[PDB]
């Protein structure tokens, strides 16, 4: 579990329950249940506090890998209704953490200031003198290759 | 351990003359030198160097002599000289490697244990290569290979301090220079731009040539950053890029219009003025 | 007689126990052409261009 | 996209046969159902090219 | 005195909690943003058309389909502010230059 | 016309003579249904003329811009009908421009039948006749103008066309040439007008300034050319 | 498979080569994106993915050659283009 959460992808939230229900909310033969997440209050809180977690996480995730998801795909894939889904960006972007901007029909998850035509030029320009990488190439190419040149 | 190596132009008039003086009758072509400087474990630079007498034979390429007495002999009046220069590696021309220069860095590792080899190329100066810098290595010759050294390309650089720029300068002043980069100038470093990439680039093919028909063994990492560099390539169509135009167009108007519209106003103004003292001397000429 | 003598040389003695002897420098074209590596700039930086957003600031300057 | 049936009505071509005919001699055709970008950095290259002579070569 | 400042003080909080909404989204119905601030779909469209038009806000408001459309207006234009200025500038060195001509 | 074409007007003409082969050019492309490029060139004619003197000339180039202009479809700006030098010259081509505006056939017939001496006497009468049947074409550019898109019913309605059908051949014969550019939907009714795209970004202003250049650029080689210093 | 040309690919191209459904193509992408094998993204809203990826492979000497081609029409593109401009420029090369 720590180390799903430590890694990028998604978390699917209904194979994480069914995963994990009977070790996070019931007691195990072999390790003792957490006293966090029982039917108590308080483990009720912790256990959708975790729910927006596993959602937090996956939407910061596609913001890191996404530009535009439809509203209803990316509801079904935090498991969340559509208003809440949408209600929960909202928050998220409105604390001034996740950048974003929704649509009601592409609920985009960033696609920053859509690259204005000096910084998409200035990208452009950077991968074009990256391109010279190609003169480390040749020039290792004629090094590495010269002791085979000789020996042909 | 070492990302740059600095060649001050005095390394690169000792080798020259070095060559002349040899190939005066030395007609080995190709000579050894030792190359001192301040060493870094960053950019390393080469303030000068001395030449040794070497000796090669063309026969199996591995019998040879450098004089590794005189070598010391020579390291010793360079410190009394000048201590702060200590031993960086050794220099030969001949821009075609020969079999000896691992087993002569060998040598060399002795009198410094990060001895790099510089090709100074002499007589080929067309665009690009007055300096190459290796550096041999540790590995059998990959993950999965058989054993070899494999001399390593490092990054070199030509600068020089004061007092030595100072020098060149005076050389120079031919109708060469204008360090002020007018726009001639700028459109000429354009054209030997596009000259460079296209001499890369036939290099690249003749390497591929030699690949494709079985002449060269694959270079794996060459083919991987073959494929990175063709990838890398972008798009001049997708119609978002293309708003690059906003831009282009952004750039005329400063340039362009306004600037040619105060030239031709200031031209005309120069115009009037002359129209003006003419027919002022003519009146006079009453 | 092409040069001039200076006169700091010449109150140190200069055309009265020394001469001055002019001075030439041997420059062949290849040591020329080695030199002129020092700044010869790249086949790189004719293709580069200046950071746009850099170039938009100094043009509105 | 203009309909058949009412360039048949409005080119005055009152036999249908003749409309049809008459669209054969065009290139302009009936159609299935009946209903009749790059950055060229060539030239404007050579345009500013031409500037810069302009600017150089004295008067 | 008590009334008039406790309106201002309820149109500042409106806008206030306008701007603190709708932040989010991009293109937004009217009524949406209505039912989430619990104002009248009139009226908030009323307070943001005057929002948008004291500039107080930016952003666009499409009533043909209830929507309401953020953005932002692009600060490279100041170097034309300059050239148009030049331009109009040098018009007058060209008067002046006439002037020189009426001399000649 | 065929002398024009054959006979190239030298560049280092004095400015009084450009102005007048403008003129005459301009008339020419005029009576030669060539409307908008004479426009222009009576428009650049203007430009060059003298500015305190040549009356005459000023007023007869401003009847002949008006008739274009007005047979283009578009409308002559007031100014023009309010100088002293020119106002009362222009006078009877001021009533019949108003009449274009509006479309009022009688205005137009009437205008006409007062005004024919002096249209005749400076060679504007046959023109005067096809703006009087181009009427029509003014009034459909001014409703595309102000309109995005609209039924053929409300065109016949607004310019008294009395006939759905005889409105939409007018509009596909207007925008059959540069007078309107939209594209007619007879399947329902549209006149919609073609999507006005972002003139930036579109290798447009880089066109004209580049004519702008060439402009400049040879203004100052002239400049530079023509200095002419003296012997002594 | 695609070289750029169409750099594009709908998640029904993806669907059917990898014999999945459509809806696991998003973890799919995902898990490559993750491992640092693609560096594209994902326009869920249209099905597409945009793609530039850095994982090179053997080159099968065909593709060499093919290669090869390619890089011959790069180094005759350039060479027309330089010697247009230094016909253009030949005023003020000098």
């Amino acid at each position: 579990l720590l180390k799903l959460f430590t890694t990028m992808e998604l978390m699917r939230w209904s194979t994480l329950v069914e995963d994990y229900g009977m070790e996070l909310r019931k007691g195990s033969l072999e390790s003792p249940a957490t006293d966090v997440f029982g039917s108590t209050e308080e483990g009720e809180k912790r256990w959708k506090d975790l729910k927006n977690r596993v959602v937090e996480h996956n939407i910061r995730i596609m913001a890191k890998y996404y530009t535009r998801i439809t509203m209803k795909r990316m509801a079904q894939l935090l498991d969340l209704s559509v208003d809440e889904s949408e209600a929960f960006l909202s928050n998220l972007v409105v604390n001034k953490t996740i950048f974003a901007k929704v649509d009601r029909l592409a609920g985009i998850i960033n696609f920053q200031r859509p690259k204005d035509p000096n910084n998409l030029l200035n990208d452009w320009s950077q991968k074009l003198n990256s391109l010279m990488s190609l003169v480390n190439k040749t020039t290792h190419l004629i090094a590495k290759e010269e002791m085979i040149h000789n020996l042909q | 351990a070492v990302q740059k190596v600095v060649v001050h132009p005095l390394v690169l008039l000792s080798v020259v003359d070095h060559f002349n003086r040899i190939g005066k009758v030395g007609n080995q072509k190709r000579v050894v030198g030792v190359l001192l400087g301040s060493w870094q474990k960053k950019v390393l630079d080469v303030s000068n160097s001395f030449a040794v007498p070497f000796d090669e034979d063309d026969k199996d390429d591995s019998v040879w002599f450098l004089d590794h007495d005189y070598l010391e002999n020579m390291y010793g009046m360079f410190k009394k000289v000048n201590a702060r220069e200590r031993i960086v590696g050794w220099y030969h021309t001949g821009p075609k490697l020969h079999k000896n220069d691992i087993a002569i860095n060998e040598l060399m590792k002795r009198y410094c244990p990060n001895s790099v080899l510089v090709i100074i190329d002499v007589k080929p100066k067309d665009l690009g290569l007055p300096t190459e810098a290796y550096i041999s290595v540790e590995e059998v010759h990959d993950d999965g290979t058989p054993t070899s050294k494999t001399f390593e390309h490092v990054t070199s650089e030509i600068g020089a301090e004061e007092a030595e720029e100072v020098g060149v300068e005076h050389l120079l002043r031919d109708i060469k220079d204008t360090t002020v980069g007018t726009l001639s100038q700028r459109i000429t470093n354009q054209v030997h731009g596009l000259k460079g990439l296209n001499s890369k680039l036939l290099d690249i093919r003749s390497y591929l040539e030699k690949v494709a028909t079985g002449k060269l063994p694959i270079n794996h990492q060459i083919i991987y950053q073959l494929q990175d560099v063709f990838n890398l390539l972008p798009d001049v169509s997708l119609q978002e890029f293309v708003k690059a135009f906003y831009l282009k167009t952004n750039d005329q108007m400063v340039v362009v219009y306004l600037a040619s519209l105060i030239r031709s106003v200031v031209a005309l103004h120069n115009l009037i003025n002359n129209k003006i003292a003419n027919r002022d001397a003519e009146k006079k000429e009453g | 007689h092409l040069n001039k003598p200076s006169i700091q040389a010449l109150i140190h003695g200069l055309n009265r126990h020394y001469y001055s002897i002019t001075i030439n420098y041997r420059k062949n074209e290849l040591e020329q052409k080695m030199l002129l590596n020092l700044h010869k700039k790249s086949w790189m930086e004719g293709l580069t261009l200046q950071d746009y957003s850099e170039h938009c600031k100094h043009n509105e300057s | 996209k203009i309909l058949f049936t009412e360039a048949t009505r409005i080119l005055f071509f009152n036999t249908p046969k003749k409309m049809t005919d008459y669209a054969k001699k065009r290139g302009w055709v009936l159609g299935p159902n009946n209903y009749y970008t790059t950055i060229p950095s060539t030239e404007l290259a050579k345009q500013v090219i031409e500037y810069a002579r302009q600017l150089e070569m004295i008067v | 005195i008590i009334s008039t400042h406790l309106a201002k003080l309820y149109d500042n909080l409106l806008e206030q909690n306008l701007i603190r909404v709708i932040e989010p989204f991009s293109r937004v119905q009217i009524e949406h943003i209505s039912s989430l601030i619990k104002l009248s779909k009139a009226d908030v469209e009323r307070k943001l058309s005057q929002m948008i038009l004291d500039k107080k806000f930016h952003g666009i408001l499409d009533q043909g389909e209830g929507v309401l459309i953020i953005f932002d207006e692009p600060p490279v234009d100041k170097t034309y502010e300059a050239a148009l200025e030049t331009i109009q500038n040098m018009s007058k060195v060209v008067d002046s230059l006439y002037n020189k001509a009426k001399k000649l | 016309e065929k002398l024009v074409s054959k006979s190239v007007f030298p560049e280092q003409a004095n400015n009084n003579e450009w102005a007048r082969y403008l003129y005459y050019t301009g008339r020419i492309k005029a009576i030669q249904l060539e409307y908008s490029e004479a426009r222009r060139t009576m428009t650049n004619a203007l430009r060059k003329a003298p500015q305190h003197t040549a009356v005459g000339f000023k007023q007869t180039v401003h009847k002949l811009l008006i008739v274009v202009e007005l047979l283009l479809g578009e409308i002559p700006d007031r100014l023009q009908f309010r100088q002293p030098s020119l106002k009362r010259s222009l006078m009877p081509y001021f009533l019949l421009t108003q009449a274009v505006r509006t479309g009022n056939l009688a205005k137009f017939n009437q205008v006409l039948d007062q005004f024919g001496e002096k249209f005749q006497a400076d060679g504007t009468y046959t023109l005067i006749i096809r703006l009087r049947h181009n009427v029509i074409k003014t009034g459909v550019r001014m409703i595309s103008l102000s309109y995005s898109r609209i039924s053929l019913a409300d065109i016949a309605q607004k310019l008294q066309l009395d006939s759905p059908e005889d409105a939409e051949f007018i509009v596909a014969k207007a925008i059959r040439d540069g007078v309107i550019e939209a594209s007619i939907n007879h399947e329902k009714g549209y006149v919609q007008s073609k999507e006005m795209i972002d003139i930036y970004s579109t290798r447009e202003p880089q066109l004209a300034f580049h004519q702008r250049i060439s402009f400049c650029l040879d203004i100052h080689n002239m400049s530079v050319k023509a200095m002419r210093f003296p012997p002594k | 498979t695609r070289p750029a040309n169409h750099r594009q690919l709908t998640f029904e191209e993806i669907a059917k080569s990898a014999k999945i459904t459509v809806n696991e193509v998003e973890l799919l992408v995902m898990k490559a994106l993750s491992v640092g094998l693609v560096k594209g993204s994902i326009d869920e809203v249209d099905k597409r993915v945009h793609m530039t990826w850095v994982q090179p492979r053997v080159l099968d000497l065909q593709q060499i050659k093919g290669m090869k081609d390619r890089l011959e029409f790069w180094c005759t593109d350039v060479k027309s283009m330089e010697m247009l401009v230094e016909h253009q420029a030949h005023d003020i090369l000098t």
